[PDB]
């Protein structure tokens, strides 16, 4: 019970690492200060600064959906 | 200055592809690119294919616009040859596309006025919140 | 498939399908009035995603209950 | 001397020229065939189709059908047929409406491979293709019957 | 079609110009920066949203930035 | 404006040197010139620079 | 004129280099800024092409790379042999081979690892080994351990020389491109010096060592007892009372009357009833056939005398009206492309690695090898893999080639050129033919499962329904059953049990082989085979057809051979790069690959393997299921997947126990690579500027800027560690499986 | 066991869903000059802080929760 408890610490603490990451870079980050002026859903920022895959606030959703169904699995 | 004619010059060497054009060509738009080579000489095509250009004037006609500039950049750059490309509509029309006004959009030249410009650094746009219910854009401004 | 592969493959393959429909016989005879594209790269991790959460809930529902109602405790 | 060369000889038009899309026994039998019947009307084009299709469509349905080993077999194989048939019909149907408008001319070519101007196909229109849809479910069930008694009868 | 726009920041190195592959921006004469140029973009109709001009763009932060709209045959690449 | 060398902290928000330190290259005398301080930094930013044009009010001399 | 052509001293060497990471180039040399950097250095490590444009430069270091490759492997072997004179149960396994386990591995005791070493028999405690390195060893006539380390003595001798030959050839005296070039002289060389002699001395080996020590062993007599392998040289009095032909000499050699030498060359076929594997006998007369086979093929192309073929006239002779100019200019194009080269030799060698597998499996070449399950299955897997692997390799440099080398402006072939002007009807082709099999491959098992779980088991495909047989494979069967009597006369016995007609072989109570049957399973099995197959042709051959342009890219050839995209526009462009499609090719090989090899387990335990009672009756290990139960998905997950995993999910506490360990290590890496797989780098760039301020905050941020991988190298990482997962899976899945149970 | 696994799947989308319209409010409501210095932008501002530690914690427990468990098997 208490290894799988911590199991589940692991899972809320990861999924809201990323839920609540996303939400506070969803206005900007160093790598893309004007997120905002794109909206909560877009593809990327494109393949140049070093890449920009799963950049926006959805994708960010998007990520964590898997850590949930991972926590209450 | 006014834009270069179109006229009926002949086309490169080449036995035919299946990259070339299809429907779109003959409902909504084709393109048509010309160049002047000093000798007949192979080039590869942006539709896959090894042709070969005549000598003097040639015109081929392709699918999009990204293959024409795609094609005059392989020109300019590997046989340092001028060319040039116009839009063609079903009902005849044509249209001259590049270089627009004669010079090359990579070097300024005077006349060309500006287009989407906005006079302040990109930080400074306005949050969404100040477009709200508008039909505006931050970047609109 | 949709959360691993990405979006240019399939719009190249679907372009090559354009190109076989536009030059087969009979089938000539029936035409699109849209465009066949591929999914976009959003809509594509929504998809997946979206098999991956039905799949994953089926599946731990079937072997929740059949595991549970084939013995009854 | 070579076989392939480009279609019609434009090079820049996105397909080639081979024995099997243009040979003298591949175009008389395609130009033959009654969806190129291009200055006939499309009711008896889709008489024939429909006719065809239903007849072989009743093959497959009867055998593999979930009543093969039955003595209720080429009822039910015949009946899934014209199921199809009326499916097929209501695709058609919908495809029509949908493509065509009953202003809009006809969206099929006006030229030959010579060149010459010729009547465009009346089946790419939404007239025609409403009595070639009509030909289908006509001579669809038509075939299927004729087929099942042939079978069975 | 795309929306593409310039902003003040530009230096006028012409990098994201020769960068595009159909033909949308160009250099038109400016007072702002010491190149005496800056970039525009008065053909976005033809522009396909690729991102090779922000890639290409060397200030910080960008002075050219590409915000993907209504999506068109032309937009989308097609060839057919 | 600040001297050559001059230590200076970054202002523009939307800077990859934000809120850090960079080195005063050159100042631009024209006037028309709109980002006329020069600033190197000691690290990169995502595109491989490491040299960016500021104005007077995006800098701030500090030691 | 060929001849041998050497530049003196191209390269000083010194370690002045080895303190300059990434001097290879001038980008990586100047020193790291980023991370990124780190991975570079080794990603580009051996690009050699993007080192120099200079082919030469090239072919020398592709030379002593090999070499040191070459030094690898013999220090490899050298390592195998002496484990297996040092650490092994060898010698015992001699006395007892039928009930006696391989290992040549023992583990130190510490923290409790000791439980590894198991009991193998033999006064014996170690780790089973499956390489089937002791029946090679027991086949080349090997008795004492005290061989086996004078055999890894020379295999350590034969590295030492083979890195010595490295460092000479790339630093002494480097050889010139004319002499790379020299394909006739290099093709003539290796077909009959390398392989031509190489079979022959090796049937000098079978003739005078392996037969006669074989025949004692054979006989029963203790392998101590047995004369030593140069006395059988030394006193052909031996050999003539083992096989009286060599009372005659080698009189009957030059008198052409070989009939006399039908004591050891025989061609029997089929296999030895008291060894389970191939006559030796057969072995050595087919390595002697070969090996003159291959010598007069050494003598085909033309060098330094007018006798000879050219290559490029045989290229030039053969162009067709469908063709044009036919392989004109290929001659070219593979004598100043080794990516070219590279594609042609994957495809072939992988290919050739799986017809090994195969061949293996049906006609066990070496002595008690067909009764040693463990080994046998793991042989089929190991080749399988490797020859996968190899293929897409040949996708990827096909596609390289494709990008970097290709010119039709200066070396211009016809037949390329058709390709690339139809490619669209190809791939579309490809693509329809792809769909139409996985319809009519999965859509049956689909079919299948669903008229089972429906009640309506005589609605299935199947023997007992609707019956889909493999005519024509039973027909090919049935002919090469007939074969010894009708059009293959001198042959006694078939070339293998497995084909449909004959007996049974069986040796020490284990069922060897017997006839393999082939039903509506089999042609369903076979069908996915041919639809996983063409798929991963599909995704690889579109990789590099379009590799240069598509209507979405026409510039394509200048973005380079591995790069992310060309952005999000065109409605996105993500993995348009032919290195994206090996990237995906890779996931699809793993796929067939993965169902060939359940193909092959779950067939052999079910209608091969077993043991055999007396009077003949034979219970096999899984009871002949599979024509039942291999029709559903259903079935392999249950009979398959659920009943055989048991042996690896209860090795905890046994020898076996790290298969366990393996198995969930396994799991854990594949759902591992799903993380790379599935996400993208912008995430983990902000994630990682978070962090960065924390470790600002304590003074601990480092110069070395950290980034996230890129786009490309999070691919490669996700499909990699995807692979090693599922791969090593399936590996402690088959070894703790076929070791419990056989 | 359907009515647990069943309510808390409900309970994990429905968290996912939460902090999904948390950003959605970041980037198309929220006003950053009407919102000065309250609980909210200062939220904004410490957001390395609150990122960073949340990556520590998951990191921890994961760190030590899976070498537990790899230890005991
Ligand atoms: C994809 C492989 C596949 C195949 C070959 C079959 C085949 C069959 N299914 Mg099955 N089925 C499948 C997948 C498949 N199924 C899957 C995946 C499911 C789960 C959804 C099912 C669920 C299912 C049910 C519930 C039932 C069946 C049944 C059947 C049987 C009758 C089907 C029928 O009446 O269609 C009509 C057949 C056709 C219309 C044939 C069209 C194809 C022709 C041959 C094309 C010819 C083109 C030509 C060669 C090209 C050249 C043209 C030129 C010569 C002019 C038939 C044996 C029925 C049965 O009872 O089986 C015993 C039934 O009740 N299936
Ligand atoms: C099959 C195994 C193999 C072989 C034969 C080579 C061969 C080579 N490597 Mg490579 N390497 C390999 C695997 C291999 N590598 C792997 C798996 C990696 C990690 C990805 C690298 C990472 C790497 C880097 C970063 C570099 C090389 C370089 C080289 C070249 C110079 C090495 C040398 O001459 O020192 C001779 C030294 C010895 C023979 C003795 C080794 C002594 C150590 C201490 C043990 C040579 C062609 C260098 C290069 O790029 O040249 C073009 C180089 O800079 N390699
Ligand atoms: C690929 C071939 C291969 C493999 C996988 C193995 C694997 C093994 N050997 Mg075997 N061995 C081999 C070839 C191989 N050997 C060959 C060719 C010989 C003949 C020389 C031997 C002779 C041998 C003996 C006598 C023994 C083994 C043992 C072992 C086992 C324990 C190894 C160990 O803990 O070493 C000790 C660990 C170390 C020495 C770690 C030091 C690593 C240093 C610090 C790395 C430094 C980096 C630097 C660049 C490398 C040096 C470069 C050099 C040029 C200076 C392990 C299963 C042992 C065994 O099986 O016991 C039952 C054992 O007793 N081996
Ligand atoms: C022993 C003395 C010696 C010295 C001082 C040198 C020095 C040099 N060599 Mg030479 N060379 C040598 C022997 C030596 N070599 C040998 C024995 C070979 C045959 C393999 C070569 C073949 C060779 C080639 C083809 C090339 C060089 C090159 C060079 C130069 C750069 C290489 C470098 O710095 O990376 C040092 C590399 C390493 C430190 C890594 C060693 C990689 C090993 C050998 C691969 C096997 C590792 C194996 C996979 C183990 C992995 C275990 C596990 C972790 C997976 C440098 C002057 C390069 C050059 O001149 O470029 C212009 C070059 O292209 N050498
Ligand atoms: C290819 C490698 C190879 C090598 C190195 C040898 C070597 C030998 N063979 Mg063997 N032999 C071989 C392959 C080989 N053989 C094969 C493939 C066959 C089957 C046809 C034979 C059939 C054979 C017979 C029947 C005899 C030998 C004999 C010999 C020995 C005397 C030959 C001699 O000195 O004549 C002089 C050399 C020349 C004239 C040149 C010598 C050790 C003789 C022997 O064993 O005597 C004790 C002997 O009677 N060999
Ligand atoms: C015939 C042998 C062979 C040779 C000589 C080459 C040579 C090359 N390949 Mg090719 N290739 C091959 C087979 C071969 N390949 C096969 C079988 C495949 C299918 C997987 C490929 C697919 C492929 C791709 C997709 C690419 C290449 C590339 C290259 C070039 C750069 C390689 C490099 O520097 O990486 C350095 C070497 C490494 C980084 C080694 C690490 C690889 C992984 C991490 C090791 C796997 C883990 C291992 C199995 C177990 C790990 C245990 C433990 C350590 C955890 C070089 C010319 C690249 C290129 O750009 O060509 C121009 C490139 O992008 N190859
Ligand atoms: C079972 C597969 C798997 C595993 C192990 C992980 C693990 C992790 N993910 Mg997750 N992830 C996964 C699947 C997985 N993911 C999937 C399918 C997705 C959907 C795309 C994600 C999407 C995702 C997001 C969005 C985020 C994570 C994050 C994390 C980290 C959370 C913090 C933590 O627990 O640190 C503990 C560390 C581990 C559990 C990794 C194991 C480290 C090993 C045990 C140590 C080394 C062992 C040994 C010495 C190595 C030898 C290897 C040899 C070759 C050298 C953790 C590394 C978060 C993160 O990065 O936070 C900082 C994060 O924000 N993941
Ligand atoms: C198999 C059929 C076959 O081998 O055809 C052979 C046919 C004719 O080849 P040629 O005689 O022109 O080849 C002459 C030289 O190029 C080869 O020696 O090749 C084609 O035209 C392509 C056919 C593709 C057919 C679709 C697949
Ligand atoms: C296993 C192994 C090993 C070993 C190997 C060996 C041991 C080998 C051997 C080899 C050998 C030992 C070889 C030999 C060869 C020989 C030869 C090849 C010969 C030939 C001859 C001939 C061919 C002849 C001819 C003739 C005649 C017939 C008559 C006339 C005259 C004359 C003389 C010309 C090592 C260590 C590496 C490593 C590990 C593995
Ligand atoms: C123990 C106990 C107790 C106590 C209890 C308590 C007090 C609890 C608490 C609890 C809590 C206290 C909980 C909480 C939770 C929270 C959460 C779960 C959150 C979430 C969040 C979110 C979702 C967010 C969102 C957002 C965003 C993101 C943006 C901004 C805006 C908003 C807000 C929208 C008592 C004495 C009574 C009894 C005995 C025992
Ligand atoms: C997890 C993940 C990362 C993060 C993974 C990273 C950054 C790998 C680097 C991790 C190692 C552990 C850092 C290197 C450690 C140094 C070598 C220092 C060693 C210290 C010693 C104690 C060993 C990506 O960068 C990424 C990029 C693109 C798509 C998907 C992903 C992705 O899924
Ligand atoms: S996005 Fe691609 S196309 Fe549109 S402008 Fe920038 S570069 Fe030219
Ligand atoms: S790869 Fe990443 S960046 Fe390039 S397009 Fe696909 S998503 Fe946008």
């Amino acid at each position: 019970d208490f290894l799988v408890h911590h199991a589940i610490a692991l899972g809320l603490h990861t999924t809201t690492l990323i839920l609540v990451k996303g939400a506070l870079d969803a206005r900007g980050s160093k790598l893309m200060p004007d997120k905002k002026d794109f909206g909560y859903s877009f593809p990327c920022d494109g393949p140049g600064r070093g890449g920009t895959c799963d950049i926006s606030a959805w994708d960010a959703f998007y990520l964590a959906v898997f850590w949930m169904l991972n926590t209450i699995g | 200055t006014p834009p270069e004619l179109d006229p009926n010059t002949p086309s490169p060497i080449f036995g035919g592809s299946t990259g070339g054009l299809l429907r779109k060509a003959q409902v909504e738009e084709f393109y048509v690119i010309t160049w002047d080579s000093p000798k007949e000489q192979i080039f590869e095509m942006p539709t896959g294919g090894a042709a070969i250009m005549r000598e003097g004037p040639n015109l081929l006609k392709l699918a999009r616009k990204e293959q024409c500039l795609a094609l005059g950049t392989r020109l300019r750059s590997k046989y340092k040859i001028k060319y040039q490309f116009y839009r063609v509509f079903p009902n005849g029309e044509v249209q001259y596309l590049h270089p627009k006004d004669g010079v090359y959009p990579e070097k300024v030249n005077a006349g060309r006025q500006g287009v989407g410009q906005n006079f302040r650094s990109i930080g400074k746009n306005v949050s969404p919140i100040e477009v709200k219910f508008t039909g505006k854009q931050p970047y609109d401004l | 498939m949709f959360l691993i592969s990405w979006r240019g493959y399939w719009q190249e393959l679907i372009e090559t399908l354009a190109w076989a429909h536009e030059r087969t016989p009979l089938a000539n005879l029936i035409r699109w009035r849209d465009k066949p594209v591929a999914l976009s790269i959003v809509q594509a991790r929504l998809v997946g995603l979206v098999h991956f959460s039905v799949g994953y809930i089926f599946t731990y529902a079937a072997f929740l209950i059949a595991s549970t109602s084939g013995k009854f405790g | 001397y070579q076989v392939i060369q480009p279609i019609n000889g434009d090079p820049f038009i996105g397909s080639l020229e081979t024995p099997v899309t243009s040979s003298p026994l591949i175009a008389w039998y395609l130009s033959n065939l009654p969806a190129y019947r291009t200055a006939v009307s499309p009711l008896l084009r889709g008489i024939e189709v429909g006719l065809a299709h239903g007849y072989l469509l009743v093959g497959p349905f009867v055998k593999a059908g979930p009543l093969r080993n039955t003595e209720i077999a080429g009822q039910a194989g015949s009946l899934a047929a014209g199921g199809l048939v009326v499916i097929l019909s209501l695709c058609l149907t919908i495809y029509g409406i949908s493509s065509f408008n009953e202003g809009a001319p006809s969206t099929a070519p006006s030229l030959t491979l010579t060149g010459r101007k010729k009547e465009p196909d009346q089946l790419q229109t939404a007239d025609g293709w409403a009595k070639f849809t009509g030909g289908f479910f006509f001579g669809g069930i038509s075939g299927v019957i004729w087929a099942y008694f042939l079978l069975y009868v | 079609s795309h929306s593409v726009k310039i902003y003040d920041t530009c230096i006028g190195c012409t990098q994201c110009v020769r960068a595009c592959p159909t033909d949308v921006l160009e250099m038109i004469p400016w007072g702002g920066c010491k190149a005496k140029q800056i970039a525009s973009a008065p053909r976005t109709e033809d522009c396909v949203g690729c991102k090779r001009c922000e890639s290409a763009c060397p200030t910080d932060f960008l002075s050219v930035r590409v915000y993907l709209w209504h999506e068109t045959t032309r937009s989308m690449g097609l060839a057919y | 404006g600040p001297k050559r060398g001059a230590k200076v902290k970054i202002l523009r928000k939307e800077s990859y040197w934000y809120k850090g330190t960079g080195s005063v290259v050159a100042v631009d005398q024209d006037p028309n010139t709109r980002y006329p301080v020069v600033v190197r930094f000691n690290k990169v930013n995502y595109a491989n620079v490491s040299t960016n044009n500021y104005a007077l009010d995006e800098i701030q001399e500090v030691e | 004129e060929v001849k041998i052509l050497v530049d003196r001293d191209p390269i000083k060497t010194s370690f002045e280099q080895w303190a300059k990471p990434g001097h290879f180039s001038r980008t990586i040399a100047k020193g790291p800024d980023t991370t990124t950097w780190i991975w570079n250095l080794h990603a580009d490590a051996h690009d050699f092409d993007s080192h120099t444009s200079d082919l030469e430069e090239i072919s020398r270091k592709v030379f002593s790379a090999h070499f040191g490759q070459l030094s690898i492997i013999f220090l490899w072997l050298s390592g195998m042999y002496f484990h297996g004179a040092r650490f092994s149960n060898y010698e015992a396994w001699l006395n007892d081979p039928t009930h006696i386990k391989p290992s040549a591995q023992v583990v130190w005791p510490i923290v409790g690892q000791e439980i590894l070493n198991g009991d193998v028999g033999g006064g014996f405690r170690g780790i089973q080994i499956t390489s089937g390195f002791f029946q090679i060893w027991r086949a080349s006539g090997i008795t004492s351990e005290l061989q086996l380390y004078c055999t890894a003595i020379g295999a350590l001798v034969f590295a030492g020389l083979m890195l010595f030959a490295g460092w000479f050839h790339y630093h002494k005296a480097a050889p010139k491109l004319a002499w790379f070039q020299d394909v006739e002289s290099m093709l003539n060389h290796h077909l009959a010096g390398l392989l031509g002699l190489g079979s022959l001395s090796w049937a000098g080996h079978q003739v005078h060592v392996s037969l006669p020590i074989n025949q004692f062993l054979n006989a029963g007599v203790d392998p101590k007892e047995i004369p030593l392998p140069h006395e059988f040289i030394l006193n052909r009095d031996l050999l003539a009372q083992l096989y009286p032909s060599f009372a005659e000499g080698a009189t009957p050699f030059f008198t052409l009357n070989w009939s006399k030498y039908a004591d050891f060359l025989t061609f029997r076929g089929g296999l030895d009833p008291l060894t389970g594997g191939l006559w030796l006998t057969d072995i050595a007369h087919h390595h002697l056939a070969i090996a003159i086979l291959f010598l007069i093929a050494g003598h085909m192309y033309r060098t330094n005398w007018g006798i000879g073929h050219g290559i490029k006239d045989i290229l030039e002779a053969h162009k067709g009206p469908f063709t044009g100019q036919g392989h004109k200019g290929l001659y070219e194009i593979l004598t100043t492309s080794w990516h070219a080269q590279l594609s042609i030799n994957l495809a072939m060698l992988g290919s050739l690695t799986i017809v090994v597998a195969q061949h293996m499996y049906s006609m066990p070449p070496y002595p008690y090898l067909a009764t040693d399950y463990a080994t046998q299955l793991s042989l089929f897997t190991h080749h399988m893999w490797i020859g996968g692997f190899l293929i897409v390799g040949a996708a990827a440099h096909a596609a390289i080639f494709m990008v970097r080398d290709y010119d039709p402006t200066t070396r211009y072939n016809d037949l390329l050129d058709r390709v690339l002007r139809h490619r669209d009807a190809i791939i579309s082709h490809l693509n329809w033919v792809c769909i139409f099999l996985g319809f009519h491959s999965f859509g049956l098992y689909i079919h299948n499962d669903t008229m089972s779980a429906l009640g309506r088991p005589q609605d299935m495909f199947s023997d007992t329904a609707i019956q889909l047989q493999p005519v024509f494979a039973q027909w090919i069967q049935n002919t090469h059953a007939l074969a010894p009597g009708t059009t293959a006369p001198g042959a006694t016995a078939s070339t293998s049990l497995t084909w449909g007609g004959g007996d049974l072989v069986a040796v020490g109570g284990k069922v060897a082989l017997l006839p393999i049957p082939l039903g509506t399973a089999d042609f369903l099995v076979h069908h996915i085979h041919a639809f996983t197959i063409h798929v991963t042709v599909l995704i690889l051959l579109k990789g590099v057809l379009f590799a240069r342009s598509s209507r979405l890219i026409p510039d394509k050839a200048n973005l380079g051979f591995r790069f992310p995209c060309d952005g999000p526009g065109r409605g996105g462009t993500c993995q348009v790069s032919a290195w994206d499609h090996v990237f995906l090719g890779l996931f699809w090989m793993y796929n067939s690959i993965s169902v060939v090899i359940f193909h092959f387990s779950w067939k052999m335990q079910s209608d091969v393997w077993g043991t055999i009672n007396d009077q003949g009756v034979v219970t096999h290990i899984t009871a002949g299921n599979f024509a039942q139960s291999s029709i559903t998905i259903n079935g392999w997950l249950r009979d398959f997947l659920w009943a055989q995993a048991s042996q690896v999910i209860q090795s905890y506490g046994s020898s076996l126990s790290a298969y366990g360990l393996f198995f969930l290590g396994a799991h854990f890496v594949w759902a591992f690579s799903l993380m790379f797989l599935f996400s993208g780098r912008g995430y983990w760039q902000e994630l990682i500027e978070s962090i960065v301020w924390a470790h600002n905050k304590l003074k601990v941020a480092p110069a070395t800027q950290p980034r996230a991988l890129s786009i490309v190298q999070g691919r490669a990482v996700g499909v990699t560690h995807y692979l090693l997962g599922g791969i090593a899976t399936t590996w402690a899945f088959f070894l703790a499986r076929i070791i419990a149970v056989g | 066991a359907a009515l647990y696994t069943h309510h808390q799947y409900i309970a994990g989308f429905i968290m996912t869903g939460a902090f999904a319209h948390g950003p959605i409010f970041f980037i198309r409501d929220y006003n950053p000059e009407q919102n000065a210095d309250n609980v909210l932008a200062r939220m904004l501002e410490h957001k390395e802080a609150i990122i960073s530690h949340l990556s520590w914690a998951s990191l921890f427990l994961g760190f030590h929760t899976l070498g537990l468990y790899v230890h005991n098997d």
